[PDB]
Parts: C-alpha cells; sequence; structure tokens
C-alpha cells in the first residue's frame, strides 16, 4: 500500500463464484493484474466509519489524484484498443447495432440520433454513437502533429457540447492524461458523473468490440520481404562501419576523445553504431507494417506495446549489455570458447543480429540471457531499496 | 499458463454456443487476450501455436526444439497446404449473433498447464474469530481462521 | 489416463476410436495422419484428442492388486 | 463453491415470472421487457423480427451480465400500436417461419436416401 | 425549413489515404470562382472519381428522435443521390468578402470557401448536405 | 561412407547414448 | 566432440564419423556400443571451465567445418567456420539448458526473462509425477485427469520422459478480444 | 523414478549441491582505494583428502 | 415451398449438409444455438458405486459414464425427475443401468458401453440403450482391469439439456457459413500482399456467383443463404437434431406468447 | 518440420 | 528432475555472483534461476 | 507488528478478476464472503421491519 489509492472505498455487489470482481479502469491505481493477484476487503462497523469511507475515500473521489494533479484512472486494454477502432472516419454502424449500442448506455435519453449518412443507407459513425456516452457541456480541444480545423489525418481531438467533431479517441483523449476527457469530465461535471462515464464508455466500446473482434498472430511480427532485405543490409553496413573503426584503432590511427581512453573512445563509437543500427532496422519494420497490423493497432491506441517491442520482434533485437558495457571477456580474452582471442566484433561482444521472429543463435541466446539476468537482479534489488525509501 | 511465462486466471466460463467459432464448427477451449503479447514478446508462443496446428492436422509431433532450421515461413507453407490461412488466422463468427467478426482470429492448439493455485483454496473471510494468547489480536492463516 | 470419451472442444465421441486407432498404426502400418482420418477424426480438436493421448492406465495396471 | 446451480440457467425461481413488462419513462410508447431464464438464443431472434415491423420504431436487447441468464428487451412503437402487440406478432411470425422450415427440412430429408 | 446553399462543383482530386471506405474530395465551383470545396465522402455508398460534376446543397430541414423511413412515402429532399447530416463547428474569416465554413458529419469533415452565403450559413447544428450526379 | 562426416541430426544419437548410460541424476549417484 | 587435423584427407574434421553413429543406433534399436565406448575410443572428452580456457569449440559440425570457394531469407543470421584451429565441437547447443528450460518450446524466439519465468512456473504445474501415485501416501498430491503429450516438443524432452509423464493439455486457443472478461 | 535422494523417517530428502570456491588456488586481487595495501596474493590451503 | 427453404447437399447417419435460404441470420444462428444447447437427451446422471478395485478413481469413472451416449429417440416419453411425482426417481422419469465387470482373464479385461445393462422397465420406448457406433460393436471403452480388479456400480440415467451439462449434447460441432465471397464486407481480410491469394477459397464459393471487379459495392444486400452441417453424437439421429432443433426453438418462442397471455388476465 | 519417431521402421528397413 | 539437479551458492547480498558468467556456458542453465533473494545464487545444472 | 500494524476482524481476501459489467466504484463480493462478514445494524423504527426479515 504505496498510495492513498492502494486502499479505496467501494459499493458492494454480492455475486456468485469465488473471486472479487473489479472494474477494469480501477486496475491502474491498485496496480492489480488478474495473473492470479489477491486483494483485501475490510468491512467498517460504525455508521460513522462508513461515512468516512463513502465521503472521503470512495473510488469516484479518488479519480483525479493530487500526486500529479491529473487523473489516476482512465480507459485501458480492450476498451482502449476498441475505442480507437470505433472512432475512425472509416468506421460506420448499421441501425440494428446502433439501437443495441444505444440501449447499452444506461442513461441514454431515449433519443435515436440522426445518422451522419441518410440517403444511400442510414449509417452512423463510430464518433457519433460514442458521443452518446460523452455528457453535454463537455468541451475539449487538442492539436497533434499537424492538426488543422479540417483535421486531415483524423489527428488531435475536438469535442463540443459533449459531441466528437473530429479526431480519433485513443490514450491522449480517453486515457489518464493531463488534459483528459476524464480530467475534464471530473472537474466539470462531478466525480460521480465521471465514474458513470467510465462505465458508459466501457459498456458501448466493449459491446462494439465483442462484435467487431480483435486478435494477434505471427503474421503481425512478419515484415515484408524487401523490407527484410533492407534491414539485413542496414545491419550489414553497420557491422562494416564497426570493422572500419576496429581496424582504424588497431592501426593506432584512432585518436582518443577528451577525457577518454583509446579503448573507452573505440567502444563508445562501436555501441553507438550498433544501437543506431537496431533503431534504424526497427524503424524500417515500424513504417512497413500496415495499419491492419494488430501489433501496430495496439501501439496506435496506446493499449499495449511500443516501438522497441516491434523493433525487437520483427527486425533486430540489438546489442546486449551488462554493467553499462557490451559482454566482457569472462574467459581469457574471449566472451565464449566458440570465439578466437581479442575478438572485438559485434558478434563476439553480444550484438543480437536477429529478431525474435527469426530466432537467436546459441551465442546470441546466451549473451541475451546474461543481460536478461542482470535485469531480474536489478529489479529484485530495486524492489528492496525502494521499499525502505518509501518507509523512511 | 502456457510454456512462455504467460500465466493467468479464468474470468468467465462460456458454453459452446456463446463462444466464437470457425465455419468448420471448431470452438476455442481458451480465449487469451491480444494485449498479452506485444509488451511480453513471447514470439515462441505464437510459433508454438502455428506448428501445433500443423502437427494436429498432419498427425505429427511438432519440433519446437531451440537451435533448429525450422522457420515460420516453413511451417506456414505446410498450414496452407492443409487449407488454412498460412499465418494461423481463421475467419470466426460471433456466438450470440452468428455474424462474422470483422477480425480474423489467431486460432490453433497451444499446450497450457494447470497451475497449483485454485481460487477455492485461497478464498478467506473472517468477522471475529480466534485470537492470540499473548497479543489478544487475531490469529494468522486461512487454516487457523485468521484475520 | 485412459482415452477420453468425447472431444473436449466439440464433443464428438472418441471413446470407441482407441483400440481401432492403435490397430491402424500397428497392423495396417499406417501413419498417424491417415489413421486419425480413416477413423474419421476430421477437425484438429478431435485429432489432438487421440493423437496426443497418453494411455497411462496401461502402466498403472502393471502394479499388483 | 460459490458456483450457482446449473439448472438456475433455465428454471424460473420462487416467484419469478418469465416476463416483466415495465414502461419506459424516457420515451413515449416505449416498454422494457425483462426475460428471465433466457439468453441470446431468444433475445437476438425476437429483437431481429421486431425490426421487420414497420410500426416498430425501436428494438434492442441486452444481457446486462453473463452470470445471469436474463435479458432486457426495449420496444418502442408508433402511436396506437401497443409494443406488447408488436412482440405478440413478432413471436407468431417466428413460429410460422420455423414451422415452414420444419415442414421443408422434413420434405428434403424424406427425399434423401441415406 | 428550406435551402441555404446550392452550387454545382467540378471534382479536382479524390484522396483515400490509409482510409478504405472514405475519401477526401477537392472541387471548384462551376458558377462562382471565389468558391472552393473540401469534403469527406463514404465512397463505398457514393463513389466519386476526379473530374465528376456534382450539385451540392445545404438545407436546414428535410429534440427529434430519428424515425426509420419505414414510412412508405415521405417528403425528404430525396431528389439527391447522397445525403449527410452534421454540425457547423467553425466560421473562418479568411479575407475581406472571402469566408469559410466547417461542417462535421459524424467525423466526416467539410470546408466551404466563398463570400455571398452570409444571410444563409449559420453556426447551426441543423445542416443537411445533399449531393446529385 | 563408413567414416563419412556427421550431420547435426547425428548429435542426437550421441546425446541419446549419453543419458542411456549416465541418466539424468548421474551426479547425485556417482557422488 | 573431439576435432583433430587427423586424416590427411581434406581439412580438420571431427573424430566421430557416420559409422560410430550407426554403431550406437544398433545398441539403441537393441532395446554393445555405449557412451563409455566413445569416451575410451577418444572421440568424446570431458571439459571443465578451467580446461575450456585452452580449447576452441565449433557450434555445429557441418555448418562449422568446410570452407567457401541461394541463402534462405527466413532463417536466422549465423557467423563463420573461418577457424582452422578447432579442437572440439559442441554436441548440441541446446545442451546449455537444464531440465526446466528444456520444456520451453522455441526459447530462442522469446525475450530472455520470459524464459526465466516459465522456468519457475513448470514447478507450480500439475500432471502425473509418477505412475505409482496410487500406492504413495504423500502429504499432498495432484494428478491431472487426462494428461496429453505436447504437440510441439524439444528433442531434449525425450530424455526428460515428458511424453510419458506430461504436465498439461493441448487447448484449442483463440487470441481474441471477446466479452472483455 | 530416478533415485538420487534419501528416505529419512519417511520423507524423501535431496542433498542440494553447495557451491564453494576451490581450495589450493593462487589468486591475486587489487585492494580498495583507501587500503595501505595495493594488492594481495591469497591461497586457501587445505588438505583435499 | 412456404417461407424459409432448405436444400440438403449430403446426408448420413452422423451428418447433414444443407443450404438454409430465405432465412434471417438471427434465425439461422438461434437454430444453431438450440441444436447444441437445448435439445433434451438421456445421460447417466447418478452413479452409485458398489465395489471398485480399478486403477481409476470412483468419480473419474462416474464422469465417463455421464459422457457415454444413450438412446434418446423416444426421450419425449420420459419425464424430468424434477417434475415427476416420485420420491427421487422412477420408471416414468429414469433408466437404470447396471455395470458389473471382473478381471477373469490373465490378460487385460476391458469395460465398455456394451457392458451396461438396462435394469429399469423401458415401457416399450427407445431409450437408454448405450449408443454403439464402432465396427467391433463394443462402443466406448469405460476402463481396463487386471486380475482381482472388479467394478460393480448402478446408474440412473435422466432427461437433460446441454445448458445443465454438456453430457446432454445431442450434437457435436455444427458447421456454419454464409457469403463465401465476402460480398457483404462483414469481415476485413488481414493480408501481407494479396487478400485473395492468402485467404483460402470456401467449398461454398462454388454455390455462389463471384462479384466481379467492375461491379460496385451492394449496400442493399442482406445475409440469407447459410451453408450448414449438423453432426450427431448418436443419441438422436441427425435429422431429428435439426427437426427437434426447430421444434425446441418454436416451443421456446411459443412459451413467450403463452406467458404474455397469463399476464393479460390480471 | 515435425519430430521423426518412425526411425524404428527406418532402421529396421535399412539394417 | 529439476530439484535433483539444483545448486546453492551461500552468500551472506547484492553484487556480481548473481550475474550469469561467461564460464557458466553449458555447465549451468542460463535461464533457470529464482526471482528475488536467491536470484543467481540458486543455479541449475545443464 | 502489533501496534502500527495488526491482523484484524471483519476482513476478507480472495483472487481478483476484472468485470466489464461492474461500475467503476463497485466491488464484486463472492456470496460466501458476503455470508461471513457482518455489519452491526441497530434496531430502529426505520429498519425494525427489514432487520426481522434478515434474522428470519
Ligand atoms: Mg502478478
Ligand atoms: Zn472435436
Ligand atoms: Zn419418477
Amino acid at each position: 500500500s504505496l498510495h492513498k489509492m492502494s486502499m479505496m472505498a467501494h459499493r458492494v455487489k454480492v455475486i456468485p463464484y469465488s473471486t472479487f470482481r473489479l472494474n477494469l479502469s480501477v486496475t491502474s491505481p491498485y496496480n492489480a493484474d488478474f495473473d492470479g493477484d489477491e486483494m483485501n476487503l475490510h468491512v467498517p462497523q460504525s455508521e460513522e466509519t462508513r461515512a468516512e469511507l463513502s465521503q472521503l475515500c470512495a473510488v469516484p473521489l479518488q479519480i483525479v489524484s493530487p500526486q500529479s494533479n491529473k487523473p489516476c484512472m482512465g480507459i485501458v486494454q480492450d476498451t482502449l484498443c476498441g475505442i480507437r477502432k470505433l472512432t475512425l472516419r472509416d468506421t460506420f454502424i448499421e441501425l440494428d447495432q446502433v439501437l443495441n449500442m444505444l440501449y447499452w448506455v444506461p442513461d441514454w435519453d431515449g433519443v435515436i440520433p440522426t445518422p451522419a449518412i441518410i440517403k444511400p443507407k442510414p449509417l452512423w459513425s463510430g464518433k457519433q454513437i460514442l458521443s452518446v456516452a460523452i455528457p453535454n457541456g463537455i468541451h475539449l480541444q487538442r492539436f497533434d502533429e499537424g492538426t488543422t480545423l479540417l483535421s486531415p489525418k483524423d489527428n488531435g481531438m475536438l469535442i463540443i457540447d459533449g459531441q466528437i467533431i473530429f479526431g480519433v479517441v485513443e490514450k491522449k483523449t480517453v486515457g489518464s492524461s493531463n488534459g483528459g476527457l476524464i480530467h475534464v469530465v471530473t472537474r466539470e461535471k462531478g466525480p460521480q458523473v465521471c465514474a458513470k462515464l467510465f462505465g458508459n464508455i466501457q459498456k458501448v466500446v466493449n459491446f462494439w468490440l465483442l462484435h467487431n473482434g480483435f486478435s494477434t498472430g505471427i503474421g503481425d511480427t512478419i515484415a515484408d520481404g524487401p523490407t527484410m532485405r533492407e534491414i539485413t543490409e542496414t545491419i550489414a553496413e553497420a557491422k562494416k562501419k564497426v570493422l572500419d573503426v576496429t581496424k582504424e584503432a588497431q592501426a593506432n590511427l584512432l585518436t582518443a576523445k577528451h577525457g577518454m581512453t583509446l579503448r573507452e573512445s573505440f567502444e563508445d563509437n562501436v555501441v553507438r553504431f550498433l544501437n543506431e543500427a537496431r533503431d534504424k532496422a526497427g524503424r524500417l519494420a515500424e513504417v512497413n507494417l500496415k495499419d491492419l497490423n494488430n501489433v501496430k493497432q495496439m501501439v496506435m491506441a496506446g493499449s499495449k506495446g511500443s516501438f522497441i517491442n516491434i523493433a525487437q520482434m520483427s527486425a533486430c533485437v540489438g546489442q546486449q549489455s551488462v554493467e553499462g558495457k557490451r559482454i566482457a571477456f569472462g574467459f581469457v580474452d574471449r566472451t565464449l570458447p566458440h570465439f578466437s582471442k581479442d575478438d572485438y566484433s559485434p558478434e563476439s561482444k553480444g550484438f543480437v543480429e536477429n529478431s525474435y521472429l527469426r530466432g537467436l543463435t546459441p551465442q546470441e541466446f546466451f549473451f541475451h540471457a546474461m543481460g536478461g539476468r542482470e535485469g531480474l537482479i536489478d529489479t529484485a534489488v530495486k524492489t528492496a531499496e525502494t521499499g525502505y525509501i518509501q518507509r523512511r | 499458463a502456457s510454456r512462455h511465462g504467460q500465466k493467468g486466471t479464468i474470468g468467465i466460463t462460456y458454453r459452446r454456443e456463446d463462444m466464437p467459432f470457425t465455419a468448420e464448427g471448431i470452438v476455442p477451449d481458451l480465449i487469451i487476450n491480444p494485449h498479452a503479447i506485444p509488451s511480453r514478446m513471447t514470439v515462441a508462443h505464437l510459433i508454438e501455436c502455428l506448428l501445433s496446428k500443423v502437427a494436429a492436422l498432419s498427425g505429427n509431433e511438432g519440433d519446437a526444439s531451440p537451435f533448429t532450421d525450422i522457420t515460420v515461413e516453413g511451417i506456414s507453407k505446410l498450414l496452407r497446404e492443409h487449407g488454412y490461412q498460412s499465418r494461423g488466422f481463421e475467419v470466426m463468427y460471433n456466438g450470440h449473433t452468428g455474424k462474422k467478426l470483422m477480425a480474423q482470429i489467431f486460432f490453433g492448439p497451444t499446450y497450457y498447464q494447470r497451475l497449483r493455485h485454485m481460487v477455492d483454496d485461497k478464498i478467506h473471510a473472517r468477522a471475529r474469530g480466534p485470537m492470540q494468547v499473548l497479543t489478544r489480536q487475531p490469529v494468522e492463516g486461512r487454516s487457523r481462521d485468521g484475520g | 489416463m485412459i482415452v477420453p470419451v468425447r472431444c473436449f472442444s466439440c464433443g464428438k465421441v472418441v471413446g470407441d476410436k482407441w483400440e481401432s486407432y492403435l490397430n491402424l498404426l500397428q497392423e495396417d502400418e499406417l501413419d498417424e495422419g491417415t489413421a486419425l482420418s480413416r477413423l474419421g477424426l476430421k477437425r484438429y480438436c478431435c485429432r489432438r484428442m487421440i493423437l496426443t493421448h497418453v494411455d497411462l492406465i496401461e502402466k498403472f495396471l502393471r502394479y499388483n492388486p | 463453491m460459490n458456483a450457482p446451480d446449473r439448472f438456475e440457467l433455465f428454471l424460473l425461481g420462487e416467484g419469478e415470472s418469465k416476463l416483466k413488462i415495465d414502461p419506459d419513462t424516457k420515451a413515449p410508447n416505449a416498454v422494457v421487457i425483462t426475460f428471465e431464464k433466457e439468453d441470446h438464443t431468444l433475445g437476438n431472434l425476437i429483437r431481429a423480427e421486431l425490426l421487420n415491423d414497420r410500426k416498430v420504431l425501436f428494438a434492442a436487447y441486452k444481457v446486462e451480465h453473463p452470470f445471469f441468464a436474463r435479458f432486457k428487451l426495449r420496444i418502442q412503437t408508433t402511436e396506437g400500436y401497443d409494443p406488447k402487440d408488436a412482440l405478440k406478432n413478432a413471436c407468431n411470425s417466428i413460429i410460422n417461419k420455423l414451422g415452414a422450415l420444419k415442414t421443408n427440412f422434413e420434405t428434403e430429408w424424406n427425399l434423401q436416401t441415406l | 425549413s428550406n435551402t441555404l446553399f446550392d452550387d454545382i462543383f467540378q471534382v479536382s482530386e479524390v484522396d483515400p489515404g490509409r482510409y478504405n471506405k472514405v475519401c477526401r474530395i477537392e472541387a471548384a465551383s462551376t458558377t462562382q470562382d471565389q468558391c472552393k470545396l473540401t469534403l469527406d465522402i463514404n465512397v463505398e455508398l457514393f463513389p466519386v472519381a476526379a473530374q465528376d460534376s456534382l450539385t451540392v446543397t445545404i438545407a436546414s430541414s428535410l429534440t427529434r428522435s430519428w424515425r426509420p423511413p419505414q414510412a412508405g412515402d415521405r417528403s425528404l429532399a430525396d431528389d439527391y443521390d447522397y445525403v449527410m447530416y452534421g454540425t457547423a463547428y467553425k466560421f473562418e474569416e479568411v479575407s475581406k468578402d472571402l469566408i469559410a465554413v466547417y461542417y462535421s458529419f459524424g467525423g466526416l469533415l467539410m470546408r466551404l470557401e466563398g463570400n455571398y452565403r452570409n444571410l444563409n450559413n449559420l453556426k447551426q447544428e441543423n445542416a443537411y448536405l445533399l449531393i446529385r450526379r | 561412407d563408413e567414416s563419412a562426416p556427421i550431420t547435426a541430426e547425428d548429435s542426437w544419437a550421441v546425446i541419446s547414448a549419453f543419458f542411456r548410460e549416465k541418466g539424468l541424476v548421474s551426479q547425485q549417484l556417482d557422488s | 566432440f573431439i576435432v583433430e587435423d587427423d586424416e590427411s584427407l581434406g581439412h580438420k574434421e571431427l573424430k566421430v564419423r557416420k559409422g560410430h553413429i550407426a554403431k550406437l543406433m544398433a545398441t539403441e534399436y537393441q532395446d554393445e556400443y555405449t557412451w563409455s565406448s566413445l569416451l575410451n575410443e577418444g572421440l568424446v572428452e570431458y571439459i571443465d571451465a578451467e580446461e575450456e580456457e585452452s580449447i576452441l569449440i565449433a557450434m555445429q559440425p557441418e555448418d562449422l567445418e568446410p570452407a567457401e570457394a541461394d541463402v534462405d531469407p527466413a532463417k536466422r543470421i549465423r557467423v563463420s567456420h573461418h577457424a582452422t584451429t578447432f579442437t572440439h565441437c559442441e554436441i548440441h547447443p541446446s545442451m546449455i539448458l537444464g531440465v526446466a528450460a528444456s520444456i520451453i518450446p522455441f526459447p530462442d524466439h522469446n525475450q530472455s526473462p520470459r524464459n526465466t519465468y516459465q522456468s519457475a512456473m513448470g514447478k507450480q504445474a500439475m500432471g502425473v509425477f509418477l505412475t505409482n501415485y496410487n500406492v504413495r501416501m504423500d502429504t499432498m498430491a495432484n494428478i491431472l485427469y487426462y494428461p496429453q503429450k505436447p504437440l510441439g516438443t524439444t528433442r531434449a524432452m525425450e530424455y526428460l520422459k515428458f511424453r510419458e509423464l506430461p504436465a498439461g493439455q493441448n487447448a484449442i486457443v483463440a487470441i481474441a478480444c471477446y466479452s472483455g472478461y | 523414478d530416478m533415485g538420487g535422494y534419501f528416505i529419512i523417517n519417511g520423507s524423501e530428502k535431496v542433498l542440494i549441491a553447495q557451491e564453494r570456491s576451490a581450495g589450493n588456488i593462487v589468486q591475486v586481487f587489487k585492494k580498495a582505494a583507501p587500503s595501505p595495501i595495493s594488492h594481495v596474493a591469497e591461497i586457501r590451503s587445505a588438505l583435499e583428502k | 415451398e412456404e417461407g424459409p427453404q432448405v436444400k440438403i447437399r449430403e446426408a448420413s447417419k452422423d451428418n447433414v449438409d444443407f443450404i438454409l435460404s430465405n432465412v434471417d441470420l438471427a434465425m439461422a444462428n438461434s437454430l444453431r444455438r438450440v441444436m447444441i444447447a437445448e435439445i433434451p437427451t438421456l445421460a447417466i446422471d447418478s452413479v452409485e458405486v458398489e465395489t471398485n478395485t480399478t486403477v481409476l478413481a470412483d468419480e473419474f469413472i462416474a464422469h465417463r459414464l455421464g459422457l457415454i451416449p444413450l438412446q434418446s429417440m423416444d426421450i419425449e416419453q420420459l419425464e424430468y425427475s424434477r417434475d415427476c411425482f416420485c420420491e427421487d426417481h422412477c420408471d416414468k422419469c429414469s433408466v437404470v443401468l447396471t455395470l458389473q465387470a471382473f478381471g477373469e482373464s490373465e490378460s487385460t479385461t476391458n469395460v465398455y458401453s456394451k457392458d451396461l445393462v438396462i435394469v429399469s422397465n423401458l415401457m416399450g420406448r427407445n431409450i437408454g440403450h448405450p449408443i454403439i457406433q464402432d465396427k467391433e460393436g463394443n462402443g466406448v471403452l469405460i476402463c481396463k482391469l487386471r486380475k482381482g480388479q472388479e467394478l460393480k456400480l448402478t446408474c440412473v440415467a435422466k432427461k437433460g439439456i446441454a445448458k445443465e451439462h454438456a453430457k446432454w449434447g445431442p450434437a457435436a460441432a455444427i458447421e456454419f457459413e454464409y457469403d463465401p465471397w465476402n460480398k457483404l464486407k462483414h469481415t476485413d481480410y488481414w493480408y501481407e500482399q494479396d487478400s485473395a491469394k492468402e485467404w483460402p477459397q470456401s467449398k461454398n464459393c462454388e454455390y455462389e456467383d463471384p462479384p466481379n471487379e467492375g461491379d460496385p459495392f451492394d449496400y442493399k444486400a442482406q445475409a440469407d443463404t447459410f451453408y450448414m452441417n449438423v453432426e450427431s453424437v448418436g443419441s438422436i439421429p441427425v435429422d431429428q437434431v435439426v427437426v427437434r432443433g426447430i421444434d425446441t426453438l418454436q416451443k421456446k418462442v411459443a412459451s413467450i406468447l403463452l406467458a404474455l397471455t397469463q399476464m393479460d388476465q390480471d | 518440420f515435425i519430430k521423426r519417431d518412425r526411425m524404428r521402421r527406418n532402421f529396421l528397413r535399412m539394417r | 528432475l529439476s530439484h535433483l539437479r539444483r545448486t546453492n551458492t551461500p552468500i551472506g547480498k547484492l553484487a556480481k555472483p548473481r550475474q550469469l558468467h561467461n564460464t557458466h556456458w553449458g555447465l549451468v542453465c542460463p535461464a533457470e534461476t529464482p526471482e528475488g533473494q536467491a536470484c543467481g545464487l540458486v543455479k541449475n545444472l545443464s | 507488528g502489533n501496534l502500527m500494524g495488526k491482523r484484524v476482524d471483519f476482513s476478507a481476501r480472495t483472487v481478483i478478476s476484472g468485470d466489464p459489467n461492474l461500475e467503476l466504484d463497485q466491488v464484486g463480493v463472492p456470496k460466501s464472503i458476503a455470508k461471513t462478514l457482518t455489519y452491526p445494524e441497530v434496531v430502529t423504527p426505520y429498519n425494525i421491519d427489514r432487520l426481522t426479515q434478515l434474522v428470519r
């Protein structure tokens, strides 16, 4: 219990089955997973202590946290992934489903909104029927990259009187963001009104996604044949850029950096090239992955994953490091017995040429395991160290 | 949990008719989240599944051995020879409506293990009970009727 | 333990198909792929049922009572 | 252990009626029927047939939570048409469509020689 | 009740861009030079190719719960092939005379440059877009 | 052919022969 | 594996030849040439970490013995056999792993910690732990009703006897977003 | 069953291999910055048998 | 002839391949559901174990006995004990089957679906006979025995549906497909290069005309025409899984009208 | 692609 | 099997005996180690 | 351990699992847990009637 929010007050709902059930948007303040996590419930006994729980520490109150003057709860996982999907220019809904998606909003005024498209076929937009969950008087404006008032890319966000005019709804809008749709709905309409909105957004989006569906497979790690050719080449040219420096230093022509050994200088350049390399290779896959790429789709909504995840799985894992430096000669002048002595090559000092899709070599596998283990230890050590820091 | 550090508990149990399905009539035994893959980078889980599908269809015992000459493009060629979309996706229909999901699901067999922590062995509640002799405070543990 | 009565996924009875599967392999010298299919185990859910079964009962029986 | 009885899925309880017709306040000529010990099988089917009625202005259904086999069906109709009648008709229409399907599958099977 | 804008346009360019079912149009007015038009269209239902000639209409009619047109015959301004419904969200003064209006039709945007339709186009939610040919 | 080079697939015939003799708890027993 | 310059014929080749391989398989099919036979025939040697410091090992035999005088794009990017000084060859790189990680399918296609986690979970698993489980009177025991061998296994699992005493079932899995449960 | 364990008063016991640094080994180490000693040559001399 | 039509492609004892046309998807799907979920069957539901020397646990065996298929042709003649009037069970509401097996052979002795014996009086209706489908006429292999290994138990088979336990499932997987050429754009094919080359063609692609590139997208289009294949477990013959499916769904809708009527009394 | 166990049939038909 | 191939490195602490040494190649499993207090101190034989 | 912290009565613990059909501020309590944990409500004219039903 590191937070004010690691203990919040909830409304009981007696249910069947042996698990405590919680709303997914309250997952974040608790720092709970369903990876088998258990939680404690404490029942107050005084009319007075209940009042304390309800009036001071109930979930809706705890929504906008004073830790960062921003909300500590937002839309997550399925609902975050599906909200981007629903709120696209391309996404349209036929009447049959519009009527179900309306009914699902428990507050819904009973008014069927006039469809964005009328004459060819009555079709509603994602944006449209999601704005049924957004309350009146909610006014938000945000500009991304190159968003204009005629938002060409479906960039930014423009909600007027609680109606989406333009922009895809993703992490920056419906997340636990500083200028959030949540941050605004709380400050403007009440913590209660806001807690309702969590549910409403969920109920709609979740329903729409239940029927649209979402998946991921090995196909989503697979990058284009020519894009792979381009990566293999990028890695190759970087390896040569490394050798050129390796021979330059062996010929005593390499001049040391101010306040750095010739060795310190050489190693700096090497690891800088081999990183520049991993980054470029990854950026090639990232660009080449279509908008239909399920990994890209999760990265886009902001639901899960980032560039490095794509980079490592699809293109190149990159240089492995322990104690700030490339795998050191644990053996006399060699990283493994499988190499010759005084081998400073990318291959010897732990650069993982391969992607996760391609699979690591035995050497790559071990050097990865070496750096990997350093992670697990450092984590273990930090969990301890931070524990005491919090208490003191 | 799968053999890829992919642990998890059940949320709900759905019967065959509520479950999504292949036009073939096949239905999943498990539904794991797409989100549990990018952050984790358990590519081998995906490959396990691709190879396992081929193995079941062909009456083989797929080689998931580490430093092999086996590739995803190789396995895929075999799966398409068996009449399936090479990368394991399959067109699925929603159980409630019968309507095709706009999405194609990565459907295939995967070896899951039953782990030793059952909920009904963990669940615990107390509202007054045994107290320690010395401290006169609640005792410890589910077994001991602890607080 | 012993050949499950019916496929978990679709419920097609695979209870009868054991001894017959084993005879197709042994006596008919067929491969598992054609054996499963001859017994008419069409979807892979049913195939994994028989194909991947471990008949441990045979080991247990080896103990005295 | 906290598992409800399996038959609770389809057998009505103590003083449970299949239908609970409550009127919708938010809209005129609108109603909300709560079907007990029922699921999507019946819901989606009725909802869909109701959409075929020109006099039906709104029709939707929802299984509010999976743990419970019950659903809410909201029906709104044009003036002077009782949503109850809209449902009565939608049902008759389904039965008659099924009867046709039975007598025609029977027809085709009685034509087959296997 | 009635119309606020009517003009025939010539499609200069049609653009999808990462969009499968929608395209952003560019068209100049046949009649008035000072007039220009940018509009997102559901090309699945109403396809438009560059060099097409289209009549574009803005009307205040033909709160209110949308009724399905199950109503056999009704008096819509249904003498057009593709119809949309949106909200006016921006009123831009680009120069003296020259003024632009922004319309969102459930995310499908539109910007219309001109000068004369002053005593017509309002910051009115009520705005039906109607297109023929 | 009798003394021809070995394939990587041959490794497993040696690995199979290793455990066939040693077992998986060789260390505990030998000690 | 011991690699010597040995036979005048060609380059530096591995002491073990296709002959010994079948000679071993004769004894394997029998259930006379054992592991001890390779050891006393001096084709195989025992090397600790201190000795490892004086040798030079090849990873694969074939992919690390001749020399250059097309390539599959799908395959992983391998290094070279440029060393003419090979003293020993690895029997199989997958032998770097131990019991736990040997049950992991394609661990070379996973992030290193994810393998460390699955190494820990296989202990928290369930299945037949012994066939005499009925006869034993253990403080606690769990037997999976219908254990299935895995559809994807490692060449290593044969020795782990996993296919005989499994710890799971082959579930038909869909990676999908469904009800949000 | 593989053996390699003991049956003590009924329960199966595993003697976990205990790691130690090898004896009779000459090892030279550099001493920390404030030490009045620069380097040390250490030998853990003990009778193997 | 009248309303929604059927055109049977192939038929066997275990499978019906057919084309359901002039139906609404919801109807086709609800029929699909009903077939799995709510058609009643007879299945062993109570197992009273007299003696067991088997390597197999009392309840392990009890569970297999549940999944064994039993004749459910005249399952309408049987009552649900739930609503029968007897203390526990009777002949009107249950089938009693005895299973007695002993390892007489020096070799392994098998226990099968064929070894079940009906002890109850069937009142002359086709019910409770264990379904045998194999060549050798043994049925399901319940379990194996050594020498002294004995197994004496009594079974009470009762009327039930799959919503209570999937043991009362009269059907295995139901094949279901519509719009093989994705003309309705009800799915958005994932691809790398070409959606057509990558995604295999349906069998039913034959039974429907392709759309042709030149033709625009038909938004008016609605899904009717569903290629289906019902597979029976053996309890009820395939035709009756479809017919009883239609009837069960009918009775279900009917019950709502009836319920709506009792309501309009008060 | 898969693991070859039919080496009993192969070694019997070759030796 | 895993338990009968286990190793304990008595220490004491956070430092270098926890990391996977180059020399551990093909003697000790690079992946199998517990998380936390015994991370890298409890090794597992290849 | 005994004063800044205490093991306490009227407390429960089980595995958690998320639900899209609960409101943000709700918590699903398993019946068994609800059946163990109690609230001491005082018999007053407002609840006297309800309370006699719960006791019944
Ligand atoms: Mg956790
Ligand atoms: Zn099956
Ligand atoms: Zn009776």
